[PDB]
DNA sequence: TGCCGTTACAATGTAACAGTGG
DNA sequence: CCACTGTTACATTGTAACGGCA
């Protein structure tokens, strides 16, 4: 375990989720009757102030779908709020175009390694080209 | 061998950078805190030493 | 420009106002920075400019004055 | 009115407790890595000036 | 103009971009009044599957303030659409870790180019170098 | 100007892989 | 083995800022 589970936060987060994804339209219970459904779905919404309840609350209602992208939302939430801490350990996202993407990625996995490892290197290159010049 | 050296010296510089940038957004955004914060909360009731 | 930018620097490094940061400012007396507060604003002062100082002549810095003398 | 008061009385209390708790305890630990930070950083910078 | 609009389309799209905004606690409408916003949300509401009908409600009903967000998103919109259709006009999103950002940002900026044209003139370097050794 | 394309982001969600420990 | 965690590579949508153009 590398980054601190905090449990009310966690299910703050969970809960949270889960009224996102109802109100997509998503059936988040595991109810196929619509007034269970509707009773599940009444109850969570008062579980609003207490997330406590809402774990108990999934493992009585909670689709058996969702567990793969609930414990994955949860893990990456979890990973991003621990790096926006600091900007180094940061994240910026940006767009590439459909040519320049297809030859990167070939590159990439050509070196086997990672986008920012394949930009290292490269810009790594382009800087010793730069130092060499300057020296 | 200086030039070898030299680069190893730019990473350093790199990291003293980020380092120094980390800690001077951290003191900009604690004195912008301390500005809001002259109502008086913060004498003992934020700043709780122990 | 850079003698605004070091009123910015050190008004939002310091707390202090604007107003307060005046040429010949002091940073321990006049804006009471200390030690550490001090070591911030030279830190911050580095960081804006993107350049490096020396650790006695940056020390030797005491003033907004002596501040921007130095940056330009 | 006595059951009014001790109503008032006990969430003042509790809320003034709780959000001092939940406020100081992060003020604490950013001030706290903001220090260590400043501490490593002085160490960075001499290594590199020499 | 580059992308022909088409109403049933973009209308649908501020139809659900409003609504969306709404559910996200956004003033819609320009009205202070709890009551005057409920009913024209309402209206909104209930006018779903209307295009024509839907600008209309936006010119009488629309808050004033998002109106340019509005605009820029149906841009944003219609420009994905037109260009989501072929691989070459596609864009793939990528996530680049900060040191490595900043320092490609560094150079973008430093030549005045793109991210994308930047990253081209430097894989093209990185290629022609290769032939150079090779 | 007012619209319109365009870029560079931000925020969140997912799938997939790699690790880790019992 | 097995589960849970950390990580990467996207997608998806929205937004602000430029710059082109009538
Ligand atoms: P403040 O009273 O806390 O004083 C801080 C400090 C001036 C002692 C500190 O900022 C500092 O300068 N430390 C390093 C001193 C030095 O020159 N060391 C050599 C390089 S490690």
């Amino acid at each position: 375990m590398k980054y601190q589970q905090l449990e009310n936060l966690e299910c703050g987060w969970k809960w949270a989720y889960l009224i996102r994804k109802h109100q997509e339209g998503e059936p988040i219970t595991k109810y196929i009757e619509n007034s269970a459904a509707h009773a599940a779905v009444d109850k969570l919404i008062k579980l609003e102030s207490e997330p406590v309840r809402v774990l108990e609350w999934i493992e009585q209602h909670m689709n058996p779908d969702l567990f793969n992208r609930m414990k994955q939302t949860i893990r990456a939430r979890r990973k991003r709020h621990f790096n926006a801490e600091h900007q180094h350990t940061r994240k910026k996202s940006i767009d590439l175009d459909f040519p320049v993407w297809h030859r990167l990625s070939a590159l990439s996995q050509r070196r086997g390694n990672t986008l920012s490892e394949t930009i290292v290197q490269l810009i790594e290159d382009a800087e010793r080209k730069e130092k060499y010049a300057n020296q | 061998e200086m030039e070898n050296v030299q680069k190893k010296l730019r990473k350093l510089e790199r990291d003293y950078y980020q380092i120094r940038e980390q800690v001077v957004s951290a003191k900009a955004g604690w004195c912008a805190v301390m500005r809001m914060v002259k109502d008086n909360g913060v004498e003992r009731r934020l700043h709780r030493r122990e | 420009t850079i003698e605004e930018r070091v009123k910015k620097i050190i008004g939002e490094q310091l707390g202090v106002k604007q107003e307060e940061v005046t040429n010949n400012a002091s940073f321990v007396e006049d804006l009471g920075a200390d030690s550490l507060d001090t070591v911030e604003l030279v830190m911050a002062l580095e960081e804006e400019f993107d350049t490096e100082i020396p650790d006695e002549e940056a020390e030797k810095i005491t003033t907004v004055q002596a501040a921007i003398d130095y940056i330009n | 009115a006595i059951r009014v008061t001790q109503s008032d009385r006990d969430l003042f209390k509790h809320l003034i407790t709780e959000a001092t708790s939940y406020v100081s305890a992060d003020y604490m630990r950013h001030a706290n890595e903001r220090r260590t930070h400043l501490d490593e950083a002085l160490a960075l910078r001499g290594e590199l000036f020499g």
